[PDB]
């Protein structure tokens, strides 16, 4: 829970970001913290819980 | 800003004998800023 405010902060997740209102969908979420790779699966479901 | 021209040129380690910069470049921050962003701006085609 602090590398996931880093990874908020980070540009890299906000390019998967599209929404104008800032919110993201479940399916690019779980893509973004792929794509990072800071996350494993697991986790990447906890998050998204 | 002079050096920005030179990152995504074919011969840029023409002098310097270290050939895999731009490997260990890609390789160390690729995840977290993207490989094919690390590759634009190195200039280098992963599918090539």
């Amino acid at each position: 829970f602090l590398k996931l405010k880093d990874i908020v902060g980070s540009e890299a997740f906000q390019d998967y970001v599209t929404d104008p209102r800032g919110l993201i969908s479940k399916k690019d979420f779980q893509k973004a913290m792929d794509s990072q790779k800071q996350f494993t699966g697991p986790e990447i479901q906890f998050l998204l819980s | 800003q002079w050096d920005r021209l030179v990152l995504n040129t074919p011969s840029f380690p023409s002098n310097y004998w270290d050939k895999f910069v731009k490997r260990k470049v890609l390789d160390k921050h690729g995840d977290i800023f993207g490989r094919e962003r690390i590759a634009e701006l190195l200039g280098m085609d992963l599918a090539s």
